[PDB]
Formats: C-alpha cells, structure tokens, sequence
C-alpha cells in the first residue's frame, strides 16, 4: 500500500485545487440559482453520454475555479460549463464524446468555434491544472473501510455526494474531503445504523465532531431533497443501477 | 515565440526540435503539438497537467506551454536509453551503471504512483539522459491519473515488448504494477543487451512470457484460468532457471528481477520496496 501517500497529497491538493469561497457575490449577471441549472443539466448530459461520476465532479470544480476569477454573463454560462465537461471528458473518459457532440447538446445555441475557443480559454484560466481532487476521489478511498461492502451505503453516499454539487451555498464554504466524510457517515447511518468508522478517524483526523455542520447542512439538503427545483439527480438514482437509493426514506435526528 | 532558434529535428510522434532560448541562451526540446478540428489534444491535455504536479530529479521537467499549433517547452538531455543501449551492444552497460539507471527510474516511479500517476508507456525510447549521469521519465502523453481502489481504463496501453500480461490477458482492473513490469522488461535489456520479450503479436508476447517465467495456473496467480483472454488451450511451458534468463546478474540481482515480474500484480514489488532491496546496498552515480 502507498495510499497513505495519495491520501496525503490530494488533501493537500484540495486546499490549492478550492475555488474563492464567495465569488457568486462578486458575479454582476450571475447567481447561485442560476450555477445549479447549469449543474443539474450536466447531470442529464453526464447520464445522457453514459459518463462516469468523476467527469461530472472535475468539471463543476473547472466550473468554479474559472468563475473564481472571471466574470461572466447569463448567456455565456452554457458555454464555460460546456468547455469544462469536454475537458473534464478529455481528461478522465475512456471515450470523451467528440466536439460537434457537445455542440448538439447545446442545441446550437454556440458553435464548434466557440466551444473550442472557450476551451484554449479556460485550461489558460485554470494554467492547465486539470488533476484536481474530487468529492468522489475520497468517497472510494473511505468505501474500502467498510467491513461489510454495502452497495446501498454506496450508491447512497455517492447520491449525497452530487447533490452537493447543485448547491454553491453552503457546499463551496466544505472542502472534498470533508463533504464525502458527511455524505459516507449520512449513507451508512441511513441504511445500517452504523457511523463514522474509527479507521477512517485515524485516516483522516475528523471526528463526527469535525464533520457536524458539514452533516447539518448535508442532513437539510437531503430532506428538503424532493422540493429542490433541480432533480435530475433523483432521476439519476431511481435506476437499479444505484439501487434506487433515491427512493430511501432519510432519517430524522442524529 | 520568436526567442526559440531550432537547432535540430530529434524525434518525432503524437514532432520533438533541440532549440535554444536566444536571450538566455538555454537549450531545450520543443514538442510541436498539431491541432487543425477537435480541439486540444487528450494526450498533451494529460501530459501537461500531470507534468505540473511532478516535480524530480528522475522526473523530465516541463518549463513552459505556448499557444494554431502547442509547443511544450522541456529541459534538454542528449541522449535516450535506446540510443544508449545500441551504443554499448558490443562492450555492455557496467554493472553499477545499471544499478544507478535502476535505482534512479524506481525512484521517479515512486514519486509518480504516490502522485496516483500511471504512466503506461516506460520503453527505452522514453527515458532520457544526460552527461552528469542522471536518468529522466519522460513521455507522460500516455499517462493518467488513477483512483483508490482503480476502475477500468483504457485497454491499449504499454508498448507490446513491456506490456503486462494481466493487460495482454484483458483483466477489467490493472494499477501500478503494469508499470513496474515495464521496468523488469528493461532492466533485463540493459543486464543482456537485448529486449527480453520481443512478441511481434499479443499471442507471441504472452507465448515468450510463457516460455521464459512458466504458464501461470491458480496456484502462482489466483483468478488466471477464468481471465477474459485465457485459454486452457495454451501450451503448458515449465519456468527457466534465472542463471539461463540474466547470466550476468547476481543473486540480488536474480532476486529483485523475479520479484518485478511476478504474475499475480497483487504480489509484484512496488516501487517502494523494490528500492528498499538488498541488490541498492552500494549505490553510486557513474557516467
Ligand atoms: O525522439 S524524441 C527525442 C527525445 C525525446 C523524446 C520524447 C518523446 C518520447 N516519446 N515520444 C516522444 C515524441 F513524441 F516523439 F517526441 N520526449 C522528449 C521530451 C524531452 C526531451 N528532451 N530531450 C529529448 C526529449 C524527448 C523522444
């Protein structure tokens, strides 16, 4: 085992990978509501294109990297969202769908020119750093300290772990790491009673203590989950593919 | 842009220039990236961002990205280990010449996978030297990033002469090992002079694999005779004796070359270990 070490680094990394906390504020035409749209429809594309869940975590943190620190208007967001799935695609895809692909999915509403001109754009944004730590990335390393694998705390955890992309507020203001620590213990809780393993204590240095107002937030997030406007997510784990853990009634303390 | 004079063309894939930096006078390669219809490149995508967030000695280093064609700027070395090799057919690489070369790619190796990096692609061709005596990983076109525990990637990786038989026999899982692999493939062609398993098919690369290190069973790797490649129609060859394989090589020697080259990957010796074993005890840095 060298996954002390990779566990190391990405903690690491995830602190120079965050995007500025408050940016949303300092967007003139944009807002919160608005990212969340965007968020759900690459859900529908990541479903669509039958892409794995790390394309869709890498490019929301794309997303919010290159907004972090370039403003933008209302009818420009498609396009930065676009760029950043082809790129994430790009990069952690087997097969990533090709350009002219992308391009129907906007319905033409951009052409070939400007999703590839937004592309150049935002790798010389994000100065080609595209290896960027994920919510998912630490959800499979916190998954192997089940004693017992449990599909269901699994596909739970991860269903947790998307809804969080949806929602800037508060979800920016929580590191990855610390995100799926919430959306692992909420899983299990949920569907054996179980909590927070001491291994992954040790692994990680987070109490259930740390994680409490990660879980608050995450705990709300999951109960208002059917009254959200966007809902892709939930359609997305209704399939027996993730044993419709969507369908799961949540707890109601902890 | 303009501050580059070529000086030569030295290599071509993915075209490769020695230039200089003509304000400061700096040597270095220019990998020339062609674009034009669908966009920028995945293999320069994932040979920059990886590059970026490996920083080593054994590691080459990038120095700059231009922007319709994609220069990648890299530090300069004269010389690749294939070159080298066809340089000393005759009189043979020195033995501890060979251990530092080793040594030094096991270390970059480390660095690599505890940054959960792959490489897939460690040939001769694509380790690179200089005249201090320092040996370089190079080529991350073919690389990625990996997750804990891995899901399956692409399969066409390695070239066919390194390419690992749990690739060969199209297991849906393959890590680091297949790496490490690789590098068994070359220290044996820098000990011998010569490529170990030089299969001109997937079949005749298993076959030789076979031939030289025994055809695997359940008992030396669990789970081989129900792999999606795996027929029990292969020919059943017996294990060689190691004094046959690497006449030259020592016991530790004999020892860490068995070890790296292990059928079950889940057994194969890290790059952490590997460089913790007895035949590193007396280390130097010759030219
Ligand atoms: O034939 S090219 C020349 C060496 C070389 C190659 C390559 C290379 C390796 N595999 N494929 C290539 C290329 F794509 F042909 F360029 N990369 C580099 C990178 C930096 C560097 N500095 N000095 C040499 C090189 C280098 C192989």
């Amino acid at each position: 085992d060298y996954h002390e070490d990779i566990h190391t680094y990405l903690r690491e990394m995830e602190v120079k990978c965050k995007p500025k906390v408050g940016y949303m504020k300092k967007q003139p035409d944009i807002t919160n509501s608005m990212r969340a749209i965007l968020v759900d429809w690459l859900v529908e594309v990541g479903e669509e294109y039958k892409l794995q869940n790390e394309t869709l975590h890498l490019a929301v943190n794309y997303i919010d990297r290159f907004l972090s620190s370039m403003s933008v208007l209302r009818g420009k967001l498609q396009l930065v969202g676009t760029a950043a799935m082809l790129l994430a695609s790009k990069f952690e895809e087997i097969y990533p769908p090709e350009v002219a692909e992308f391009v129907y999915i906007t319905d033409d509403t951009y052409t070939k020119k400007q999703v590839l001109r937004m592309e150049h754009l935002v790798l010389k944004v994000l100065t080609f750093d595209l290896a960027a730590p994920t919510v998912n990335q630490f959800l499979t390393q916190y998954f192997l300290h089940q004693q017992p694998a449990n599909c269901k705390v699994e596909s739970l955890a991860m269903f947790l772990g998307e809804l969080s992309l949806i929602d800037a507020d508060p979800y920016l203001k929580y590191l990855p790491s610390v995100i799926a620590g919430a959306a692992f213990h909420l899983a299990l809780y949920t569907v054996t009673g179980q909590s927070w393993p001491e291994s992954l204590i040790r692994k990680t240095g987070y109490t259930l203590e740390s994680l409490k107002p990660c879980l608050m937030d995450l705990h709300q997030t999951y109960l208002k989950a059917p009254q959200h406007a966007q809902q892709s997510i939930r359609e997305k784990y209704k399939n027996s593919k993730y044993h419709g853990v969507s369908l799961l009634n949540p707890p109601e303390t902890l | 842009m303009e501050n580059f004079q070529k000086v030569e063309k030295i290599g071509e894939g993915t075209v490769v220039y020695k230039a200089r930096n003509k304000l400061t006078g700096e040597v270095v390669a220019l990998k020339k990236i062609r674009l034009d219809t669908e966009g920028v490149p995945s293999t320069a995508i994932r040979e920059i961002s990886l590059l970026k967030e490996l920083n080593h000695p054994n590691i080459v280093k990038l120095l700059d990205v231009i922007h319709n064609k994609l220069y990648l700027v890299f530090e300069f070395l004269h010389q690749d280990l294939k070159k080298f090799m066809d340089a000393s057919a005759l009189t043979g690489i020195p033995l501890p010449l060979i251990k530092s070369y080793l040594f030094q790619l096991l270390q970059g190796l480390a660095f690599c996978h505890s940054h959960r990096v792959l490489h897939r692609d460690l040939k001769p061709q694509n380790l690179l030297i200089n005249t201090e005596g320092a040996i370089k990983l190079a080529d991350f076109g073919l690389a990625r990033a990996f997750g804990v525990p891995v899901r399956t990637y692409t399969h066409e990786v390695v070239t066919l002469w390194y390419r690992a038989p749990e690739i060969l026999l199209g297991c849906k899982y393959y890590s680091t090992a297949v790496d490490i692999w690789s590098l068994g493939c070359i220290f044996a062609e820098m000990v011998t002079r010569r490529a170990l398993f030089p299969g001109d098919s997937e079949i005749d690369q298993l076959f030789r694999i076979f031939r030289t290190l025994g055809t695997p069973d359940e008992v030396v790797w669990p789970g081989v005779t129900s792999m999606p490649d795996y027929k029990p129609s292969f020919p059943k060859w017996a294990r060689q004796d190691f004094s046959k394989v690497v006449p030259p090589l020592d016991e530790d020697g004999r020892s860490l070359l068995s070890q790296m080259l292990h059928y079950d990957p889940n057994k194969r010796i890290s790059a952490k270990a590997a460089l913790a074993h007895p035949f590193f005890q007396d280390v130097t840095k010759p030219v």
